[PDB]
Parts: C-alpha cells; structure tokens; sequence
C-alpha cells in the first residue's frame, strides 16, 4: 500500500495526464465511473498505488489537476474519463500564464500554488505510506513549466524525504507554440536538476519524427504525439502498478537508475511503435522487441545513444513470452554492444517481465535509459537559448514580471554544467 | 528560494507603480506648463490690444489740444 500522488499542470500536462489515466484505468479494469470490471486479481493487487477506494468499491485516481486557465480542465471533465477524477481536486485560476515562466513561477502561479498544496496535503494524509509524487507537464509553456517547478519546490519543502518524479515534455521548433520556449525550458531544467529524483525526458522533436518517419503520419496532431506518450508512460509505470521484483517502487528505481544526483534525466523508449487505430495483427518476437526497444528510432528523446554511453538501463517486457528468451536477448544486446555501457558500473542493465500486456498488443517492451547522450537534448535547448539571449530578445516579457537578467544567466550556466557533467562520464574509463 | 520569490513579485509591483507614478507626474507637469504658456500667449495679445486703446486716447487727446489753437 505504497501510494503515489499524481499532479498534472498546464495544457500539455493535463492532456497527457488525462490520456495516462485513460490507459492505465483500462489496464486495471476500471471504467469511467470508477467501478472495477476486470478478470484478473493482478489488476487489483497494487491498485492502491494510483487509486483511492471509496464506498461501493469505487476506485478514485489519486490525481490533482492544475492550470491557470479552465480551458483544458473543462475538456478533461467532459472527456471520457472525466467523471472518474475527484471534483475537488480540480484546482484552476482564470488569468492564464501566457507561455511565460515568470508568470507561472513568481506572480500568477504564486497566487494559486497554496490552493494546490492544500489538495496535495489532503491526499497525502490519507496515505498509508506515501512513496512520493509524479508530475506531468511541459517545459516550454508557462503554467506547467513555471508553476510546475514552483509546486515541485514547495512539495520538496513539505515532503523532503519523499521521491519527486516528473514526465517533462521538452519543446521543439518542429512543434513550437512560441519563440520563448527555450527560455522557459532552460529556466525549468534549472529547477529539475535540483529538485527531482527522476525525470523522463519526453522530446516533442522525437515524438514528431516518430509520427512522421515511422508511423507515416504526414500531419502529426498532439493526439498522435500523446498516443506515444501515454504508451510510454504506461510502460515505465508497469513495475509500479503490478507485482514485481525490480524497480517496484519509486525509490528503488532511483537507486538503480541514478548513479549521481544531478544525472537523473532518463531517455525513454517503446516497442512496437504503433499509431492509433493501426491495430496490428502480428505479435513481435522477443528478438524483435529487443532490437527495436534499443533502436534510436524508438527513443522518445531526440538523442543518438551511439553518441554517448549508458550509465544504467531498465527494460520492461509485457505479455506472455519466454523469460528464458528475454534473458538471452537482453544478454545478447549488452554482449554485442558492450562498448556503449560503462564498464565501471557492472551489470547496469536490469530487466523485468509482466504477464499483462497493454491493450491492443500481445507483446511490448519499454526502455528507460540513463545515457550521457541526453546532453544532446540540453545542448540543443542551450543553443536556441543563447541565440536569443545574446541580444536579450523577448526578455521584456520576463523583466516585466520582476525577473532579472542574472537569473537567466544562472539558469544557462547550470544547464551548461549539466552538459559538461554528462561529457565527463562519457569519457571516463575504468 | 521563498525569499527570492517574494523579492521578485514585489519588484514587479514596485515597477508597475513607479510607471503609473511617473506617468501621472509627467502628465500633470505637461498640462500645467501648457496652461501657463497658453494664458501667457493670450495675456500678451490683450496687452497689445490695450495699448492700441491707450494710443487711441492720445490721438483724441491730441486733436482736442490742436483744436482751439
Ligand atoms: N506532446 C504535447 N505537447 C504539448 C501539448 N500542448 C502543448 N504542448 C507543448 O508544450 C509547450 C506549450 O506549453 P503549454 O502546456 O501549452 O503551456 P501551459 O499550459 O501554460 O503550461 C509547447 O512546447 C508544446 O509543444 C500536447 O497536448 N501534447
Ligand atoms: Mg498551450
């Protein structure tokens, strides 16, 4: 009965957050009304991790919905699984954040954050043994980015001994809403490096390229992007939601994945890559899963793993398959490409198997890699940042909210430090 | 961090207020300078017109002085 409190902040945060709850509610046999109608006890054995029980055996997501405008949250309440959410956990303002980190972190969001922390507290008090928190948000906007990291800092103050986890969507000009996204992202990363234990880096650059090149979607929507996110999120939380030996809770995952405190930005991967309604008929063989899950084309962060080294890896296979063949294939990857795994962390690849597959598939595999190649992501954001900041472009939006140019300089420097720290261990030898 | 967060928002308040202030002062100063300038322009105009009246009195005075002689 180790509970996780979920928070979703902003448009992006609530969009994927909603899809996340749709997917796993279906995996746990919970319907839009909160009633269980599954055919396996494995579905309810660890249901308490993400759900609260009410009278009539109703299952209520331990989820808090946050935004500075009511737009997306009204869409969620009118969505398929809208009713399932605890109505009082809908915490929203009216002013919006205007894609402005400063508005979310210092002014507009500061006004709303206490209200959110009240709901968090009411949830946490009900917990038998709170593991920690998972946050879904984008880093390119204002609310999810600015207020999201504000929440994280406050939550760490009240719950300093609990694990902080995030699903952070990284901005990309291929799907850009605004030109100030590199600013918001750089300021957010600065917060994440300090105040999170585990961050899944979900790059919109990657999600777009996957949708276009692989899934052959000529005009990718956010729905096409979130089909990939929800599928990844379900996968990385499998070990948390079902019985298992490996990475069964947030802390044990952190201990396995995070050799150094600042280097906790994970590169997720998923196989097989599918589009919505594709409904493919041939299951993949265990060898096929293993080759694809490690393939660059299946990474949700636009980084080439062959350009860096793996510090740690977590692989999760779902569905009825040969655990013997899985072990063999996993051992085969490491032994065939041993150069890409740091030799000074022995046996840094851990594998889990879950009998229950995701809907629409007989076989699937989820990848979680702590690679030094993730620096490519932060480099990219840093280049976009400096291109504008060298001319102090668009800063007036931020100085108008009380921010000083120094705070940008500090944020940039810390991210450039993160990049250099990754490069340090990419060259390190035993 | 909490102290810095307070320092940022109260700086935003301070700058918004200082803008409102200086705008209010700039305007009141402009409307006062304009008032004094326009009144001075009108005052000078009448001052010249009133010297025409004085001159006209001297003309009629000068005629009366030339008459009996
Ligand atoms: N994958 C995905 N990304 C999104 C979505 N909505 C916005 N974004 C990304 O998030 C950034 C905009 O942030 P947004 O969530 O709209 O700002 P906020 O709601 O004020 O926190 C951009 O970089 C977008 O690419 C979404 O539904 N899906
Ligand atoms: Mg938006």
């Amino acid at each position: 009965m180790r509970e996780i409190v979920h928070i979703q902040a902003g448009q992006c945060g609530n969009q994927i957050g909603a899809k996340f709850w749709e997917v796993i509610s279906d995996e746990h046999g919970i319907d839009p009304t909160g009633s269980y109608h599954g055919d396996s006890d494995l579905q309810l054995e660890r249901i308490n991790v993400y759900y609260n029980e009410a009278t009539g055996n109703k299952y209520v997501p331990r989820a808090i919905l946050v935004d500075l405008e009511p737009g997306t949250m009204d869409s969620v309440r009118s969505g398929p699984f809208g009713q399932i959410f605890r109505p009082d956990n809908f915490v929203f303002g009216q002013s919006g954040a205007g894609n402005n980190w400063a508005k979310g972190h210092y002014t507009e969001g500061a006004e709303l954050v206490d209200s959110v922390l009240d709901v968090v507290r009411k949830e946490s008090e009900s917990c038998d043994c709170l593991q920690g928190f998972q946050l879904t948000h984008s880093l390119g906007g204002g609310t999810g980015s600015g207020m999201g990291t504000l929440l994280i800092s406050k939550i760490r103050e009240e719950y300093p001994d609990r694990i902080m986890n995030t699903f952070s969507v990284m901005p990309s000009p291929k799907v850009s809403d605004t030109v100030v996204e590199p600013y918001n992202a750089t300021l957010s990363v600065h917060q994440l490096v300090e105040n999170t234990d585990e961050t899944y880096c979900i790059d919109n650059e990657a999600l777009y390229d996957i949708c276009f090149r692989t899934l052959k979607l000529t005009t990718p929507t956010y729905g096409d992007l979130n089909h990939l996110v929800s599928a990844t999120m379900s996968g990385v939380t499998t070990c948390l939601r079902f019985p298992g030996q490996l990475n069964a809770d947030l802390r044990k995952l952190a201990v396995n994945m995070v050799p150094f405190p600042r280097l906790h930005f994970f590169m997720p991967g998923f196989a097989p890559l599918t589009s919505r309604g594709s409904q493919q008929y041939r299951a993949l063989t265990v060898p096929e899963l293993t080759q694809q899950m490690f393939d660059s084309k299946n990474m949700m962060a636009a980084c080439d793993p062959r350009h860096g080294r793996y510090l740690t890896v977590a692989a999760i296979f779902r569905g009825r398959m040969s655990m013997k063949e899985v072990d063999e294939q996993m051992l085969n990857v490491q032994n065939k490409n041993s150069s890409y795994f740091v030799e000074w962390i022995p046996n840094n690849v851990k594998t889990a198997v879950c009998d229950i597959p995701p809907r629409g598939l007989k076989m699937s595999a989820t990848f979680i890699g702590n690679s030094t190649a993730i620096q490519e992501l932060f480099k990219r954001i840093s280049e976009q940042f400096t291109a504008m900041f060298r001319r102090k472009a668009f800063l007036h939006w931020y100085t108008g909210e009380g921010m000083d140019e120094m705070e940008f300089t500090e944020a940039e420097s810390n991210m450039n430090d993160l990049v250099s720290e990754y490069q340090q261990y990419q060259d390190a030898t035993a | 961090k909490r102290e810095h967060e307070r320092e940022v928002i109260q700086k935003a308040i301070e700058e918004n207020n200082n803008f409102i202030k200086m705008a209010k002062e700039k305007l009141a100063q402009k409307m006062e300078s304009n008032k004094e300038n326009r009144e001075a322009h009108l005052a000078a105009m009448l001052e010249r017109l009133q010297e025409k009246d004085k001159h006209a009195e001297e003309v009629r005075k000068n005629k009366e002085l030339k008459e009996e002689a």
